[PDB]
């Protein structure tokens, strides 16, 4: 039913500009106040901006006033957030949210990450974490993928194009001293399936347009 | 702005426990105090509206009360699915609207020892000058685990980075990934790469290792 | 509406319907809540069904006709716009030994 689909996030340099969008469906769009709420990595919720159903009445938090502009296209059922004069402190996951009553938020988008940095986009190197003859601790074996040296966040990892979900652990990225990110995605599978089943990690780093499908095979030594 | 302060910032509780999350306002607020549940990697979900209005599909074990400056969210019988960070929000003098800092709720569970696995650097990575040695600690409880890297039985420090997953939705365990980063040159200098694990679930530490080259 | 004396907690007693005579094409959704004066420590819980209906649930186990025979629940219906507009309808709940329209203007 009620859906809020976001787009537009990514890397932008300090002093830069970026536009976010929020496509709405499943409800009368023009009947709701629409908002932007952000969450800096590992931090709390910060309300950013409001716009009335008509699109005539707008509001801003003091932190974004004069730099950001909220708008809506009711014919296209789309909410926008035009960000300008972007600062390091603007780096957050930005959510669009539908107003419920007196400014509570009942439906939210999936979020879009906005990274404000002078550093360049770097695609990741994808290496296998092969299941060994020793790693077969009984009947359960572990295998994975190492997604190394990328910038900025985020990366997405799926196994066998979404077919494999159970036993999967995609770890939070770690920032290395090189200013580059590194994460690992692992899956525990039965040792008895290594000869029969193919294991491929589908790595996607949208900022650099990197799409890697790495086949994880037990090493022949 | 009106500042909202939650207590505690983090809490750990057992299935069946009556848990309370406090929300204090920097000034008296009316009744526009709302509660959210945010699961890891998800957007917040509205649970309670205007101090006490229960939302559709929200279990009746969730309830709210309070007035003036002090508000409460009560989970009368805690369930494994209630794992999330909870936020209070004041929305009665809008704009702006302000949120509490969040309360992470963790689910207490029986002790489960980790399954330890060690991964040698790939040949693809070695061909580029770097060696990343990965150690996996899978499905354990509690969160507190000690991972020690040993190269030829000598304890390593400053060359590793740990990363821990959030509580598993099905079994309330954690998983941890530790990476030991070395130059190809330093990696070629030693033979046995060990990952030693200390945890409440293990009578004595568990070591997983490999000798460089040989299998 | 009414509540029984031997009524236990989390019991549905009535369903409220938010009506806007000025909304022929069903474009408006209404948010339900108890008015500020009744929002804390009530003997009833409002559950917003999110479809212009809300349930009135008992919040306590047992009601005594002698202690309090009648409850006046002030129910707020609110639009979802900026600035927000609300309406209030008082529901009378009676204690007994053993559908409801709220208009938006
Ligand atoms: C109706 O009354 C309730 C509580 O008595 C709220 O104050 C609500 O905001 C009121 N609505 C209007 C339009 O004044
Ligand atoms: C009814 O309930 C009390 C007083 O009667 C509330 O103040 C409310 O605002 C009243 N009015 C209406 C129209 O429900």
């Amino acid at each position: 039913q009620v859906q809020l689909l976001e787009s537009g996030g990514g890397l932008v340099q300090p002093g830069g500009s970026l536009r976010l969008s929020c496509a709405a469906s499943g409800f009368t769009f023009s009947s709701h106040g629409m908002h932007w709420v952000r969450q800096a990595p590992g931090k709390g919720l910060e309300w950013v901006s409001v716009i009335s159903g008509s699109g005539s009445n707008t509001g801003y938090a003091d932190s974004v006033k004069g730099r950001f502009t909220i708008s809506r296209d009711n014919s296209k059922n789309t909410l926008y957030l035009q960000m300008n004069s972007l600062r390091a402190e603007d780096t957050a996951v930005y959510y669009c949210a539908r107003q419920w009553g007196s400014y509570a938020f009942d439906s939210w988008g999936q979020g879009t990450l906005v990274t404000v940095s002078s550093a360049s986009t770097k695609g990741p190197s994808v290496f296998p974490l092969a299941p060994s003859s020793k790693s077969t601790s009984g009947g359960t074996a572990a295998l994975g993928c190492l997604v190394k040296d990328y910038f900025p966040e985020p990366v997405t990892v799926s196994w066998n194009s979404g077919a494999l979900t159970s036993g999967v652990h995609t770890f939070p990225a770690v920032l290395q001293s090189s200013g580059l990110y590194s994460l690992s995605s692992v899956v525990t599978v039965p040792s008895s399936s290594l000869g029969t089943q193919t294991y491929i990690c589908n790595v996607n780093h949208k900022p650099s347009n990197t799409k890697v499908d790495k086949r994880v095979e037990p090493k022949s030594c | 702005d009106i500042q909202m302060t939650q207590s505690p910032s983090s809490l750990s509780a057992s299935v069946g426990d009556r848990v309370t999350i406090t929300c204090r306002a920097s000034q008296s607020i009316s009744s526009y105090l709302n509660w959210y549940q945010q699961k890891p990697g998800k957007a917040p979900k509205l649970l309670i509206y205007a101090v006490s209005t229960l939302q559709s599909g929200v279990p009746s074990r969730f309830s709210g009360s309070g007035s003036g400056t002090d508000f409460t969210l009560t989970i009368s019988s805690l369930q494994p699915e209630d794992f999330a960070t909870y936020y209070c929000q004041q929305s009665g003098t809008f704009p702006p609207t302000t949120f509490g800092q969040g309360t992470k709720v963790e689910i207490k569970r029986t002790v489960a020892a980790p399954s330890v696995f060690i991964f040698p650097p790939s040949d693809e990575q070695l061909k580029s000058g770097t060696a990343s040695v990965v150690c996996l600690l899978n499905n354990f409880y509690p969160r507190e685990a000690k991972v020690q890297w040993k190269v030829d039985n000598a304890l390593q420090s400053g060359n590793s980075q740990e990363s821990v997953t959030e509580q598993d939705s099905k079994d309330s365990t954690y998983s941890l990934s530790s990476t030991l980063t070395l130059s190809k040159a330093d990696y070629e200098k030693h033979k046995v790469y060990a990952c030693e694990v200390t945890h409440q679930g293990l009578s004595s530490p568990v070591t997983k290792s490999f000798n460089r080259g040989e299998c | 509406t009414f509540v029984c004396e031997k009524a236990k907690a989390d019991q549905l007693i009535q369903t409220l319907h938010a009506v806007d005579k000025d909304d022929p094409y069903s474009g408006h959704q209404f948010s339900f809540s108890l008015a500020p004066e009744a929002a804390s420590g009530s003997n009833f819980t409002i559950q917003d069904n999110k479809d212009n209906t809300a349930g009135i649930l008992t919040r306590k186990n047992g009601y005594n006709r002698h202690e309090m025979s009648t409850y006046l629940l002030p129910v707020v219906i609110s639009d979802n716009d900026y600035p927000v507009q609300s309406s209030t309808g008082t529901v009378t709940v009676r204690v007994c030994a053993c559908p409801l329209e709220v208009l938006f203007q």
